[PDB]
RNA sequence: ACACCCAGCCGCAA
């Protein structure tokens, strides 16, 4: 554990397992939501 | 009732007021052999 | 070879 590595730099993406997406008889986990939602602030930044 | 011998001892008899309750049994009953999975635990589900 | 997604809220049992 290195005091650069203290501070994030790339977010890791958790799999599906993590954040199962589940259809009606396809809905997305919160944390599914909120990942989209970086990445697209990312983008935008960028 | 048995025997038919005398209770040695006189019981207390008498009417009053009972109420069935709304716990039942057979909706309580309750058993689980490797039955279907939670999708994100990957454990047994809730509820009976 | 089964079919039903989850969060919240509430009542209630020992």
């Amino acid at each position: 554990a290195r005091p650069e590595w203290m501070i994030v730099t790339v977010l890791p993406v958790p799999p599906l397992s993590v954040r199962p997406a589940v259809v009606m008889q396809r809905n997305q986990d919160d944390l599914t939501h909120k990942l989209a939602d970086i990445v697209k602030i990312n983008n935008q930044l960028r | 009732g048995f025997t038919g011998r005398k209770i040695t001892s006189q019981i207390f008899i008498g009417p009053t007021y009972y109420q069935r309750l709304k716990h039942m049994v057979d909706d309580k009953i309750h058993s689980r052999a490797r039955g279907p999975i939670q999708i994100l635990n990957r454990q047994p589900m809730e509820g009976r």
